[PDB]
RNA sequence: CCAUUAAUGA
RNA sequence: GGUUCGAAGACGAUCAGAUACCGUCGUAGUUCCGACCAUAAACGAUGCCGACUGGCGAUGCGGCGGCGUUAUUCCCAUGACCCGCCGGGCAGCUUCCGGGAAACCAAAGUCUUUGGGUUCCGGGGGGAGUAUGGUUGCAAAGCUGAAACUUAAAGGAAUUGA
């Protein structure tokens, strides 16, 4: 990642970043998220620097691969945008998913049935998953967060500045992170593109599901 | 912590944060050892050796954790110098 | 202290000399009004003459008729 | 009688693949099982009850008195704790206080005053601790002095093994719960104060969760 | 107004150490401040610093580490002999192992162990540990 | 006031979760089915459980139920998750590019690209909701 | 104890305002402390608009209004149920009630 | 009420001043 | 619209 | 000079009683000028000056920079809007910086790891802001200001019932 020709930024990755809209940040501005924005556009929407986004994705991929056991890595999403993304990420990696209904106390209450003592937390949204930050304040749990330009950095541990609102952008960044950790650990080589299509990770509107069911038959 | 003879006499030696240069107490239950992996320059895969880092709880509850991790990784050579 | 100068010793001494009088024990020890109003006169014992014997009703919850002597 | 493990650290204790609680205090792992300290330091561990405090709340059918137990716990070498538990009966209150005390013991620090020959005896520097308005200050003392203190924190320091210490108290020290928690916070911050003898860099050893990560998934879920 | 420039600068670096900044800009530059910073340098509590010397009250940038617990000040400049310095380090320093009380003398601005070596008392300035 | 309690409802959910194939739509059939599969000591509680089973089966025929784990609905959920659509909306011949994004891409390594389309900037800086 | 940050009123740097008499009582209230209702009022609301729309001379004549800025005190506002007491966690929520009806 | 206690004491002070001024 | 007061100790 | 309102006072109601709340009046007063007194829950119950320590959306002042809309239309430039920046002015929102007994406080923080400089003021509650002495004032009153004696409580924050 540091002056390495292998871990550079790819032209197709630039095309998919521009097609998803991950650089298109939020309207407001956070005081901690100032060092990941190059220039403010017209209409008051910030530009997330895609190269520094790729660098923070590489560092979070280092943090994922450095954990030896993939089974005790909890990947969390409470909004409806990221549930299918974290479920298919856990199915592709070996992680443990949370897709809605995060019970407060799964990291602190032992008598509960869904008690886990993990080694790594990967957070979709900080304001939606502020409660795993509160359990990670008491259990020694590192935090990976897909932050926005407005998302604060309270109790997080490493962050990737992205657009946490667009359903294409969130799933595209989960796809980039999943392909990066599969290229790092000894499963999939870096020469060929990955076979499973990145539209698998996108959450579908049920109106779009009914429209596709109408258009299929 | 050595005595007149020179023996290590304290019953443990505490951890120290690599960002604020401050030790970590016994019930500082938010201190995290970050592990950064390594990538070979000719293969591009995981090697086996790590880079360890300490984060105390005050930096987490303040909000300067990932900035300190980014600065330590840029100093140790993980993040590129362009950034 | 409040003022922390290098030569405020007379100010601190005069302020503490004026504020010792607001203590109850210092005033009772260093004014002669309480020593004059003390029937013993700063003494421990005193002889006197019995003139009458008074039954004094007691205070709050504990009630009795105590036996005092006007000396 | 046979203890069934629940936590991962408790499973490591039942596997005996960690040599002491020193690595647990190094990596700051939360101890949430009361049998771990009975396993490690349970031979010389001592329980002494400080005060049974009868707190109560007012209901519509009079008052409801429930007893609050304070237990000072610890062997005479380096590790003590203070446990607080309020329950309906005093026996269950003292038992729960001993359990929470075993969950929340802390390591205490002993150092030298001036000459550094022999074993460490005193608190190495002027430290302090407070909760509420009770302020307890711990002062280094020379050799042969003793624990010049009130009887309850003198009992706590006699448990802690600090032979020589001067103390200072500020506030309404009649509240023995806040008084014991204030001296508990002082002896906990002894191992939190930055000592200039700790200028050596910390070579971080491997966590036991990362050491035995294969046994922890092959012997149970 | 600004009465004690040394006390203001040391309270500034004390606030910087309490928050956790890597470096801080204290706004004036005095000779007592520069000599105090060199004493903390030679005793190894802070890093190496620099001063910005315009033709006014200059500025000072000090690279800070976590080895400085609290940097205080003793105002005003009390006289300290060799008979009372034991009581000074008894009621001001945290221990007799570390911590140094600076005090200016005619031989130079120095701390209490160097004052015991050179056998010379003087006016106290502050403490640092 | 005809409201079922938790001892009816949780037991009926366990019955439908474990024996979904044996249960049906008719009340007088799945009542006897629940009688044979579950030991219910009273006819009134048996009728309450059977009625709540019929009402949950009506909810299943109307749509999905949250507090249930049916194997067929789980297989349908897994199929709808593993469904692969047609070619992506990320692969487009025309991608709208803002001028400041074009400037930062020029400052990066890939400055000139193949299938990008730079657009005009939104003139008029009016993007905030008025106050009050 | 100090119950409100702005102490029961809307003064922070003024210090003194002019008094206004109440409408229900004749209580002398400070201007920024008084509960103010800018009551809009169509002179007929439901019943007589149907009568005026057929008894008026001009075709499609718009009905007039009557604007009154009422000033109440704390006692008059709570006795006429303009404002109510709230929980201490909901005291700081100074959003106005909406215009749903 | 402290206000009427102060006003009662002012009237009592006026009575004391009048009874001293009579002498 | 009017509505005053519940003797001391436990 | 007295329009309105309205201490004292009169009258009519309610009440066992009203020498109050309610209503009709109504003197002094409330309005202006020349002389008094210096008292307020005169409060932000938080003295004045100086340095440091999170941001966020504003607003007011003056200045600066930059797409554009709109008037002097006949351009530049000045007025009105939009986005920022600069110094403090009243402020507001979040909060494990930190403090406090807590309510709360970006100060009520930089406090047992106690020292930036400086004026006033408190030493349990009553007696009591009382007596006396001095002083100011036409008076009412204001400033300084006790003691004897009496009591083990008085008080502040917060919790649960009623």
């Amino acid at each position: 990642s540091g002056a390495l020709d292998v871990l550079q930024m790819k032209e197709e990755d630039v095309l998919k970043f521009l097609a998803a809209g991950t650089h298109l940040g939020g309207t407001n501005l956070d005081f901690q998220m100032e060092q990941y924005i190059y220039k403010r556009k017209s209409d008051g929407i910030y530009i997330i620097n895609l190269k520094r986004t790729w660098e923070k994705l590489l560092l979070a991929a280092r943090a994922i691969v450095a954990i030896e056991n993939p089974a005790d890595v909890s990947v969390i999403s409470s909004r409806n945008t990221g549930q299918r993304a974290v479920l298919k990420f856990a199915a592709a990696t070996g992680a443990t998913p949370i897709a809605g209904r995060f019970t407060p106390g799964t990291f602190t209450n032992q008598i509960q049935t869904a008690f886990r003592e993990p080694r790594l937390l990967v957070v979709t949204d900080p304001r939606a998953d502020h409660q795993p930050l509160t359990e990670a304040s008491y259990v020694n749990l590192p935090t990976i967060a897909l932050c926005n330009t407005d998302s604060p950095l309270r109790y997080v541990d490493i962050a990737i500045p992205c657009n946490n609102k667009g359903a294409h952008s969130v799933g595209l960044m989960w796809w980039m992170l999943a392909r990066e950790v599969l290229r790092m650990r000894g499963t999939i080589s870096r020469e060929h593109p990955w076979e499973v299509m990145p539209d698998l990770y996108f959450y579908r509107d049920p109106e779009e599901i009914e429209k596709e069911e109408q258009a299929a038959a | 912590m050595q005595n007149d003879a020179g023996e290590f006499v304290d019953l443990y030696v505490p951890r120290k944060c690599s960002a604020s240069n401050r030790i970590i107490g016994a019930k500082d239950h938010a201190s995290i050892q970050m592990n950064v992996a390594e990538v070979d320059k000719v293969t591009g895969r995981f090697n086996g050796q790590f880079k360890t880092y300490a984060i105390c709880g005050a930096i987490r509850r303040m909000g300067e954790s990932d900035d300190s991790i980014l600065r330590l990784a840029k100093a140790d050579g993980i993040v590129s110098k362009n950034f | 202290g409040k003022c922390r100068g290098l030569r405020t010793a007379r100010k601190l001494r005069s302020h503490r000399r004026d504020q010792k009088w607001h203590d109850k024990q210092y005033k009772k020890a260093h004014l002669g009004t309480a020593l004059k109003a003390n029937p013993f006169g700063g003494a421990s014992h005193a002889k006197g003459i019995v003139l009458e014997k008074v039954g004094v009703e007691a205070k709050q919850p504990n009630s009795a008729i105590r036996k005092c002597v006007r000396v | 009688k046979e203890w069934l493990p629940v936590t991962k650290l408790g499973r490591l204790v039942k596997d005996m693949k960690i040599k002491s609680l020193e690595e647990i205090y190094l990596f700051s792992l939360p101890i949430k099982e009361s049998e771990i300290i009975d396993f490690f330091l349970g031979a010389s561990l001592k329980d002494e009850v400080l005060k049974i405090m009868p707190v109560q709340k007012q209901t519509r059918a009079g008052q409801r008195t429930r007893f609050k137990a304070f237990v000072a716990i610890g062997d005479y070498n380096g590790h003590v704790g203070l446990g607080v538990k309020c329950s309906k009966e005093v026996a269950t209150a003292i038992r729960g206080a001993i359990i929470l005390a075993k969950l929340s013991i802390v390591p205490v620090r002993r150092g030298y005053w001036g000459n550094k020959i022999g074993k460490p005896h005193t608190v190495p520097c002027k430290v302090t601790g407070r909760c509420g308005s009770v302020l307890v200050r711990l002062i280094p003392a020379p050799r042969g002095t003793g624990i010049v203190s009130a009887p309850v924190p003198k009992k706590l320091l006699m448990m802690a093994g600090i032979d020589d210490c001067y103390t200072s108290a500020r506030g309404c020290t009649a509240t023995l719960g806040n008084f014991a928690k204030a001296t508990f916070d002082a002896i906990s911050k002894t191992y939190s104060y930055l000592t200039p003898d700790l200028w050596k860099e910390t070579v971080f050893t491997k966590s036991p969760y990362q050491e035995f990560t294969d046994h922890l998934v092959k012997t149970h879920t | 107004v600004r009465m004690n420039v040394l006390a203001d600068a040391l309270k500034s670096i004390n606030n910087a150490e309490k928050r956790g900044k890597r470096q801080v800009l204290i706004r004036p530059c005095s000779k007592v401040i520069v000599r105090f910073l060199t004493v903390m340098m030679k005793h190894g509590y802070i890093g190496e610093f620099e001063i910005i010397d315009d033709h006014r009250a200059g500025k000072i940038v000090v690279n800070l580490t976590g080895r400085l617990n609290k940097c205080g000040v003793i105002s005003p400049r009390f006289d300290v002999q060799l008979k009372d310095l034991e009581k000074w380090q008894n009621n001001l320093l945290p221990s007799r192992q570390f911590g140094f009380i600076v005090l200016t003398t005619s031989a130079g601005i120095m701390d209490h162990e160097e004052a015991r070596r050179k056998h010379t008392g003087g006016k106290i300035l502050g403490f640092f540990f | 006031g005809r409201v079922r309690t938790k001892t009816v409802k949780k037991a009926a959910r366990v019955i439908i979760e474990k024996y979904y194939t044996r249960l049906g739509n008719d009340f007088h059939t799945n009542k006897r089915v629940c009688e044979e599969i579950a030991i219910i000591p009273s006819k009134k509680l048996r009728n309450k459980i059977a009625g709540y089973v019929t009402h949950l089966m009506k909810r299943i025929q109307r749509g999905p139920v949250r507090g249930i784990s049916i194997k067929l609905q789980e297989e349908e959920r897994e199929r709808r998750d593993n469904y692969v659509p047609e070619v992506s909306a990320l692969d487009q011949e025309i991608i709208e590019v803002d001028p400041d994004t074009k400037e930062m891409l020029k400052l990066l390594d890939f400055g000139s690209l193949s299938n990008l389309q730079v657009t005009q900037p939104t003139v008029g800086m009016n993007f905030k909701t008025p106050r009050g | 104890t100090k119950k409100r940050r702005n102490n029961g009123r809307a003064k922070k740097g003024r210090g003194h305002v002019q008094p206004i008499r109440c409408t229900n009582c004749a209580r002398c209230v400070p201007k920024d402390k008084a509960i103010k209702k800018f009551v809009i009022r169509n002179i007929v609301e439901a019943a007589a608009v149907r009568d005026i729309s057929e008894a008026s001379v001009f075709d499609a004549y718009v009905l007039p209004k009557l604007y009154v800025k009422l000033h109440y005190c704390v006692s008059c506002a709570i006795h006429s149920k303009v404002v109510r007491n709230r929980s201490r966690e909901a005291r700081k929520d100074r959003t106005p009630p909406p215009r749903f009806r | 009420r402290a206000k009427w206690r102060k006003k009662r004491m002012r009237r009592l002070k006026r009575k004391r001043r009048k009874m001293r001024q009579r002498s």
